[PDB]
């Protein structure tokens, strides 16, 4: 009651706080975090940003006791291909928000400590989802141009049809580019024509 | 004719929590559980042991995901040694 | 990386088109974020070449990250030219003061 | 609250100025450039690219001062007189340039860009040529415009 | 003491922005 | 509250003490003003007014991630040419008005110059705004100017038909000029048929 | 077929509002953003980073407009170095 | 990117060079977009050059844009070139003062 | 086809103001004003500049009528020198 209250004051208190703290150090290593992340160097030639695919190893569901299904492997091509105007930084994935509220006995002052760790490690398990997905992403990406470079998927086929000057008396347009991406990447399915590289 | 796995399976084999998950307080470990639908997912790469998955997955690194049915305990083998571990929610 | 570069062999350096020359030689150390062609004109005006640019610019920029220490200018801008690899060119012609820049032509 | 100063006050920024020359080591204050000269005697021993100790006192202060101000690019050039071989002199200074050119981005650099060179004192700025390195014309030379 | 030299008469923002109004369209002109 | 009210009270001051302030410079550099926007300069052969053209580069509007859509090159005309009588000033675009209100503890005082600063630097931007519609225009009339030059825009072709002694044993007109203007100025289509001046 | 582009983006390539737009309080930067239906125009000479507009534009010189989608926080390049900007409203 | 980045050598890069006439040699300034031949005429006319054009013009124009304010006649026509591309050519011949656009 | 002109502009070609009028109080100057009908109709001698009229007039001597729209503020050029005029009404 008064106690969880004193809780909840904790709560939000130290979530926040720890989000301030957590926004400093994403500032700190702004540079290194793109650093790592280039998306530019991953995105396509018409700034297609390029889909992310996902791997599977030993996908067994036993459907049950009497019949299970397993590949090996398996791949998941998620978030198809498609025009990007700009490339994605990592702070639309990791700026924490921060808000500050101040707004409202010994109970009162440990629950209040308690909630103050409770709404920190909150924050870095959402903190750690964060990361998460910013790796599903890249590395899903990664493997786009990973299949790509093993004939295991498709490029983005596009038509770009241009037309001259366009427009009216009151309008024109001197040159109109319109790009359709016609066929979109995908996992071809005759492996044969595959890609195998060994190295050394 | 059963099904393939999940596919999110291929979501929580990184660590991502599926969509409209819970997660699962785990405490004791290095595992993360979320709830999706009275079913956890649990990542991990320890080797579980007590409950037994509907599905199971890894990795290329031997990252398992195993979509498994609901235990408060859960039992993996971490060196030959084994632990229990517990979750909450 | 590794897989790419043993599917494909790759070819051919950029050192010859982008050879060094003196005062090509002079060193320097960068961080960078922005588009491509302020930091060239910034190269090419410490480097006494007139820089020139082939093609139109798309509407959307390349824009390149380059972050080194104290390196000289002619594989500054062999890495600037592989960062903005098939979306711009740098060529060199040092027998006169031209650094000049091609756009891609798409 | 946005920034009134960056971190930085005018009169700390006349303070140096005031002092270091004072101590003679040059800061030329010019339109909205800002250059410092600086005999190379004082940092460089004789016909070396090898720095001293109770330098990196002044060689610090001088970062100090760089972080007043909002800037992009600094040029540092050396020259020394000529002594050997135009070769050397190149690349004594080259070398004079780069040495203090690493430790301050080493340090504290606000610029993008450190574009770094020196010369055999091929632009002597006296011809008055007392000898070799305790001539100004050994010497390093640090540019930048203040970025708005 | 320090001084740097063109120490002018008092600005403001209103002709500031009428001056950068002005030298756009003027440049504009030159060309035109 | 008495909050707002003291913020208020300030707003309208600051805004109003603001329009007297640049009315004044307004009319001081008045003869600069003009001197710049000789309109009349611009104005046509029967005093048409011209119209207003307006530039685009890269008008790149993405549709959407698979189809783009660009202009190179872009012209609107905008506010058609027309039968001026007196031809524009600046001050019909610039003559901030100017009224005086004075119509009404520390909260006032100083809520007071908050929105005495806040009325200061909103007409300001009133200002700014009134500055870049009267570039617009300008450049506009110019650039109308300009494809005219460019043969990338025609002329305003007219027909004036004039008529003798009009009228009856009661009024009678002299002569009554009566004039059409026929055709708009319209952007041309035809760009075979431009002029593309080169400069040395 | 796509639209070209906004025609307002030819009337913010200049310093008008679009009609019937509200002056997006910019603070931190010269770039100057109107609401005109959920849509920010923005223009400016500045290097427009994190969101990505529906329809982008440049003048003659330069002078982007940028038909963007909302948003509080405005990512540039200014020169190399990269600005985080506020915006009100 | 290194080994993804396929470039020319300058050797077969098979752009237009520079064809250092004098009546070449000058400074000029254009802004301009469109179609390319107009301009050619236009530049030969200013550089004291016969133009000639040999091939067809197609019905879609070939486009261009150009946006210089001071700058050589000769990487006017270098750039031209390169926009010019696979549809369009420009060979100059300075011994007979002609440039010439050549069409596909 | 339009019309020839105001033949009010007639009357007021001298100093009658039309019929049903209200003698608009012009402060700073000699130019006489009437309110018709939302339409000043403004004889003068000088030469209007700013706003514009409908119909506009002269006299045999040079006397302007001017069918002009409403202004309270009214410009004219006197002398190569211009003066702002100032109605009520």
């Amino acid at each position: 009651a008064l106690k969880e209250t004193a809780l909840s004051v904790g709560a939000q208190a130290g979530l926040a706080w720890r989000a301030k703290i957590i926004d400093e150090q994403l500032n700190k290593q702004a540079r290194n975090l793109d650093a790592i992340y280039d998306f530019n160097s991953l995105v396509l030639e018409h700034n297609i940003l390029p889909p992310v695919l996902l791997e599977g190893r030993n996908t067994l569901n036993l459907a049950d006791a009497q019949s299970i299904r397993i590949s090996d492997r398996t791949y998941k091509v998620a978030k198809q291909a498609h025009f990007i105007t700009t490339p994605p930084t990592w702070r639309q994935y990791l700026w924490m928000d921060y808000v500050k509220p101040e707004a409202p006995k010994e109970i009162w002052c440990i629950y209040t400590e308690r909630g103050w760790k409770n709404g920190i490690d909150q924050a870095n398990t959402i903190l750690e989802e964060n990361i998460a997905r910013i790796k599903e992403d890249f590395g899903g990406m990664i493997l786009y141009r990973k299949l790509l470079a093993m004939n295991m998927v498709s490029p983005p086929y596009v038509s770009h049809t241009d037309l001259g000057v366009t427009g009216d008396g009151s309008e024109i347009h001197i040159d109109d580019r319109v790009l359709r991406i016609t066929a979109l990447p995908e996992l071809n399915v005759n492996s044969a024509e595959w890609r195998a590289a060994v190295a050394k | 004719i059963p099904p393939s796995a999940n596919d999110l399976l291929l979501h929580v084999l990184e660590g991502v929590p599926p969509p409209g998950s819970r997660r699962l307080v785990v405490s004791g470990g290095d595992a993360r559980a979320w709830l999706s639908n009275e079913k956890m997912y649990v990542r991990t790469n320890l080797t579980i042991l007590s409950p037994g998955w509907l599905a199971s997955m890894t990795s290329a690194d031997g990252t398992h995901a195993y979509e498994m049915q609901k235990s408060p305990v859960l039992l993996v083998s971490w060196h030959g040694k084994v632990m229990q571990l517990k979750v909450e929610g | 990386a590794k897989v790419e570069k043993v599917i494909t062999p790759p070819s051919k350096d950029n050192t010859l088109t982008i050879p060094n020359a003196y005062n090509l030689q002079a060193r320097a150390s960068v961080d960078w974020s922005g588009p491509i062609e302020e930091l060239t004109a910034r190269i090419a005006k410490a480097a006494h070449f007139r820089f020139r640019v082939l093609g139109k610019s798309p509407s959307v920029p390349v824009l390149i990250s380059i972050s080194t220490k104290d390196e000289s200018l002619a594989e500054i801008l062999r890495d600037i030219d592989y960062q903005a690899g098939k979306k711009a060119s740098i060529h060199v012609y040092p027998n006169s003061q031209v650094v000049e820049l091609r756009y891609a032509k798409i | 609250l946005p920034c009134r100063v960056d971190g930085a006050c005018d009169a700390t920024i006349i303070k140096m100025m005031t002092d270091l020359n004072k101590k003679g080591i040059k800061v030329a204050s010019v339109g909205q450039n800002y250059l410092i000269s600086i005999p190379a005697s004082a940092l460089f021993a004789d016909q070396s690219p090898r720095l001293n100790w109770a330098s990196y006192s002044l060689l610090n202060e001088i970062a100090a001062f760089l972080k007043q101000f909002r800037k992009i690019a600094i040029t540092v050039t050396s020259y020394s007189s000529k002594y050997v071989s135009v070769k050397r002199e190149r690349a004594l200074t080259l070398a004079r340039s780069r040495v203090v050119s690493e430790y301050l981005w080493s340090q504290g650099v606000d610029s993008r860009i450190i574009f770094t060179q020196g010369l055999g004192s091929d632009k002597p700025i006296t011809s008055y040529t007392l000898g070799g390195d305790r001539s100004p014309n050994a010497r390093v030379e640090i540019t930048f415009r203040r970025a708005v | 003491k320090f001084k740097k030299p063109p120490i002018n008469n008092p600005s403001d923002d209103a002709t500031i922005k009428l001056a950068e109004a002005a030298v756009s369209v003027s440049d504009s002109m030159l060309e035109m």
